[PDB]
RNA sequence: GAGCUACCUAAAAACAAUUUUAUGAAUCAACUCGUCUAUGUGGCAAAAUAGUGAGAAGAUUUUUAGGUAGAGGUGAAAAGCCU
């Protein structure tokens, strides 16, 4: 579960996230009409004083049998446009991915390992 | 002293006497039992063919628990399971007397014992030649679908696929708060509040002067009668009548519920395909497999699901 | 002889009958897959058809860090760490999409919990997921594997050192001092252990459970 | 081969038989005091009428 | 809401209720006949009822011997469970502790009181609650059914 | 919060005579057909319950007497004797107490 | 009316352990004080309790007996204190 002012691990390639910078990216809004956030869900981060919008792809909380429980919140920066920002994910995804509904089918084109 | 006093079944029984009664009283409910097991040979009433509009009678069955399902498409589905157990059609009524445009059926289920219970409902019993029941409970039965007392019922009775209304009182939770029965936010931990955490708030406006008949206070929670619409009918165990019901009943444990057929829009007229006056095992035109099951269901002992 | 902890019913005040049930269902699922006996500890390797695609099938090995649920809603978590990234998958034993179950490699450990693995180095949460099968020895008692891990820094998921989880597979001595030892033993309840109507014995209810699986083969 | 428990008083309880079970406690702090100093210090530290 | 909950909530708190308990069970065990409390005595005597399994276990078991040394405080006590009390209760099952209620204690609290005994002890027998005869007229009665019951099949 | 207004007897006798304040007429009481005293169905008779415990006051005073100090309790089985009974076979190696009253008729 | 309290006179007391040094220095008890919050609000108490805190070899704290008295006394001034 993702809330306002959650810390948040980008598992990117990119710039934006790669780059080490003292300060971890803050979550500043959820895109539910629910406020929590689970995978699958955008949010919108504050990350080196830009806002930037994200997708979640796995998380701490326990979700329903026979998935994937993370051991951090992991996020991946995804354009305006919708187009990922970074080229590879090196970090296993959950296959659930594809089958919600909305877009995902661009940033499991980049991510080489399903769990 | 020439007063009142209290007595009660054993306190006038020797040891071995004791034991007596207590065999006999068992054995009396074997007998009546077993005499109302064959209905379509005692004088059945006349059995109408089913017309649009008809409702039939339900059952009284017990909670046993719940437990995992699982369909073709691999969906888990929690279900519960209810028992209809020593249940009997009790009482008839015509539709003039009950005062309501349908007629009423009263059913009952679970025997009990015989020994704290007043006289008047063991006469009622007694006329009717059954062992008493727990609980009785009336339903609302057209004419065409009127079943004779004294006739058993049975969890063939329904069949996978058709959905169905469960009633039963509620787990009781006793004298509770206003956060607890009904939600209400409260007041904050900490920052000054003082002695106001769980409270209500204000009851009302300052101009009526008065509190509305129905606000919500603090009160006794739980204990009533609810009922849930559409569940629907995974499979049914006829050995042990046993019938799987979708998601969840209200009652606790080895709680008796009442169950009829959905009267939801949709499943209006669904009973065309069910045993319309009732399932009568007695007349063995087919005998039934062990366990029913829903077209979705994946029974187990089936291959692994591949969802190739 | 090993007695799958899901069938052991819970106290309360259920009927036996709706286990009865269950146990019928229960075991007309492992005749049509073989499911391994296995213990908390051991590295399982779990083979399950994907429903979001078309019947392909799935491997994920871990270690059996926790085993819970009764009944045909049994289900074990087992732990993996893959490109350094920590992942946990709660199984259940009687899904019909488990393909298959292989029980890598057998044994057991000093606690029946294997949760403070999340606390641990990820050296003692790492397996290779291509690693081949130990042997076994059927007519011999399952190996205890005594290994004590080493944790990270103090902030942990839960209070391990405190004595109402009993953690016996920590290295205390090298994380806490004494004096933080001394302080945690003030929330220990000595008579829990003692008082005797708190203790559920099950070796009837096992002797008959274990008949009646072998009387159904 | 049961190693039953000693039986003797408690030695917290508040009872005769469990303070002379305390009297022997400081008492045989005497008897393990090496020097003499040591032993008159703990026969005399308390005053009493 | 308290709804399964098989305990009474008794003294200062958990620690103390057992000890309170604890107190009763050693008192019984070394008497075999107690007064206490009707609530107390109920809830002492299911630790009374399992206490004597432990004895049958036998001397040599340590768990055993870890349970007695706990519960026993008078520690003589621990040779009379193993060797007095576990061979006198050796052909039952179970139901070793006989508890009845007595009048209310007169000492202005009015509490309702109990007698607890272990079965079989030496003490002179309690004024327990005889059944009536077989040769009452209701008894009578019943004994006629019963022949003909049994005699005509 | 206070009264605004005094209370009437008119109206406190109702309050305070009201069938819930009363006190309930009890049907559970009957006789002890050994000594004649009243009791309740479901409770020991107070009288013949009364005559047990202060014999079995007496005996455990002997058995202090015997044992002489605390933390003397037998290992072995007990049994009370009174006056004009020996021990039986069955009664060798078991501690014995012995009573000066005779034996009394209730107690076997 | 100074057995409370303010100030004073005379005669007496108390301050462990640890580090600095050679001290209105440091950490922190006994002791003195009363910062912040909660409880309490005819209360245990006509100002307390429970925590948390400040000082703690000094302009320190405490004991005993004496002194100053209302147009006055005392005051590291709060128009404080003087039963
Ligand atoms: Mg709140
Ligand atoms: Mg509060
Ligand atoms: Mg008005
Ligand atoms: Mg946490
Ligand atoms: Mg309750
Ligand atoms: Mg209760
Ligand atoms: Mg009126
Ligand atoms: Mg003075
Ligand atoms: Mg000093
Ligand atoms: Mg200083
Ligand atoms: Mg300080
Ligand atoms: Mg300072
Ligand atoms: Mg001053
Ligand atoms: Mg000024
Ligand atoms: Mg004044
Ligand atoms: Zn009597």
């Amino acid at each position: 579960a993702v809330q306002k002012m959650t810390r948040v691990r980008v598992v990117d390639n990119s710039a934006l996230g790669s780059t080490p910078y003292h300060r971890p990216p803050r979550c500043i809004h959820v895109y539910n009409k629910s406020g929590v956030g689970k995978v699958g869900d955008q949010i919108l981060l504050a990350i080196r004083g830009q806002k930037k919008k994200a997708l979640i792809v796995g998380h701490r909380m326990p979700g329903s049998r026979m998935t994937p429980k993370f051991d951090s919140n992991n996020v991946v920066l995804i354009e305006d446009n919708g187009n990922p920002v970074g080229t590879r994910i090196k970090i296993p995804i959950p296959t659930s991915l594809r089958r919600r509904e909305g877009e995902y089918s661009k940033v499991l084109a980049i991510a080489q390992n399903f769990v | 002293l020439h007063s009142k006093s209290s007595t009660w079944w054993d306190e006038h029984l020797s040891e071995e006497n004791l034991s007596f009664v207590k065999q006999l009283v068992s054995d009396e409910n074997k007998t009546q039992l077993t005499s109302k097991l064959n209905p379509l040979k005692d004088e059945p009433w006349p059995l109408h063919p089913w017309e649009p509009g008809s409702f039939r009678v339900g059952l009284i069955a017990l909670k046993l628990g719940m437990m995992p399902l699982w369909t073709k498409d691999g969906q888990k589905h929690a279900v519960t399971l209810l028992q209809v157990q020593d249940c009997h059609v009790l009482k008839y009524t015509p539709k003039e007397d009950h005062n309501g445009k349908i007629a009423a059926l009263t059913v009952g289920g679970k025997t009990v014992s015989r020994f704290y219970k007043p006289d008047s409902r063991l006469e009622f019993y007694r006329d009717l030649g059954l062992p008493p029941k727990q609980i009785h409970k009336i339903f609302h039965v057209t004419d065409n679908a009127v079943i004779k007392p004294g006739t058993p019922l049975y969890a063939a009775h329904f069949r996978p696929g058709q959905y169905v209304d469960v009633t039963a009182k509620t787990i009781g939770k006793g004298f509770q708060g206003v956060m607890k029965r009904w939600g209400f936010k409260g007041q904050p931990a900490s920052h000054g509040q003082t002695k106001t955490h769980r409270r209500p708030g204000a009851i009302s406006t300052g101009d009526i002067a008065r509190v509305w008949p129905g606000t919500k206070m603090p009160g006794r929670m739980g204990n009533q009668n609810r009922t849930v619409y559409g569940l629907k009918v995974w499979r049914v165990n006829t050995k042990h009548n046993i019938i799987y019901v979708n998601g969840s009943v209200p009652g606790h444990k080895n709680c008796l519920v009442k169950i009829k057929d959905s009267t939801l829009p949709a499943y209006k007229d669904s009973c065309k395909n069910l045993p319309f006056p009732t399932y009568f095992p007695d007349g063995d035109e087919e005998e039934l497999p062990e366990d029913l099951f829903d077209e979705s269901v994946w029974q187990p002992s089936e291959p692994s699901i591949t969802f190739a | 002889r090993f007695l799958s902890p899901e069938f052991i019913p819970p106290r309360g005040r259920t009927n036996p009958l709706k286990f009865k049930i269950e146990r019928k269902d229960m075991l007309d699922r492992r005749k049509v897959l073989p499911i391994p006996e296995f213990y908390v500890g051991s590295i399982l390797r779990v083979t399950t058809a994907d429903p979001y695609a078309s019947g392909k099938t799935s491997q994920f090995l871990g270690i059996c860090i926790k085993r819970s649920g009764n009944g045909l809603g049994a289900t074990f978590t087992l732990r993996n760490t893959i490109e350094g990234q920590g992942v946990e998958i709660c199984f259940e034993l009687y899904n019909p999409r488990i393909q298959e179950i292989q029980v890598v490699k057998l044994e057991k450990r000093l606690d029946d919990n294997l949760l403070y693995l999340r606390d641990a180095l990820p050296e003692y949460s790492t397996f290779d997921v291509n690693m081949k099968p130990v042997p076994q020895e059927a007519c011999q008692e399952v190996p205890v594997n005594k290994l004590k891990v080493k944790m990270k820094p103090k902030p942990w998921s839960k209070r391990w050192e405190r004595p109402n989880f009993n953690i016996k597979g920590i290295r205390f001595d090298l994380a806490l001092t004494e004096e933080q030892m001394k302080e945690a033993q003030k929330w220990n309840k000595p008579w829990i252990e003692f008082d005797m109507m708190r203790e559920y014995d099950t070796s009837k209810i096992e002797a008959a459970l274990w008949e009646e699986i072998e009387a159904s083969k | 081969v049961a190693r039953y428990p000693p039986i003797v008083a408690s030695m917290t309880a508040d009872s005769k038989a469990a303070r002379q079970r305390r009297v022997q406690r400081w008492q045989a702090t005497v008897h393990a005091a090496p020097s003499v100093d040591e032993k008159i210090r703990i026969l005399t530290k308390m005053q009493f009428k | 809401i308290s709804h399964g909950r098989v305990y009474r909530r008794l003294g200062l708190g958990p620690e103390s209720r057992i000890h309170l308990l604890r107190n009763l069970l050693t008192g019984l065990v070394r008497h075999e006949r107690i007064e206490a409390t009707w609530a107390r005595a109920d809830e002492m005597r299911g630790y009374a009822e399992k206490l004597i399994d432990y004895g049958k276990l036998g001397d040599t078991n340590e768990r055993a011997m870890r349970m007695a040394d706990f519960w026993l405080t008078e520690k003589d006590l621990i040779p009379k469970l193993f060797k007095v009390l576990a061979p006198r209760f050796q052909g039952q099952n179970g139901n070793y502790t006989r508890m009845l209620q007595i009048p209310n204690r007169k000492e202005q609290d009015r509490a309702k009181m109990a007698v607890i005994e272990y079965k079989g002890n030496y003490l002179p027998p309690l004024p327990l609650p005889h059944r009536d005869s077989n040769l009452t007229l209701l008894n009578q009665l019943l004994l006629g059914l019963q022949q003909d019951l049994h005699h005509n099949q | 919060a206070a009264p605004k207004n005094r209370r009437t007897i008119e109206v406190n006798r109702c309050r305070r005579r009201n069938p819930q304040k009363l006190i309930k007429i009890k049907n559970n009481i009957d006789i002890c057909p050994e000594c004649g005293h009243l009791k309740q169905k479901h409770v020991l008779c107070g009288y013949c319950y009364e005559k047990v415990r202060q014999e079995t006051t007496k005996i455990r005073q002997q058995i202090g007497a015997q044992e002489g100090g605390p933390f003397r309790a037998p290992s072995v089985e007990t049994m009370v004797l009174y006056t004009g009974e020996k021990p039986s076979e069955k009664d060798q190696g078991k501690r014995i107490v012995e009573r000066n009253i005779k034996r009394p008729s209730w107690f076997t």
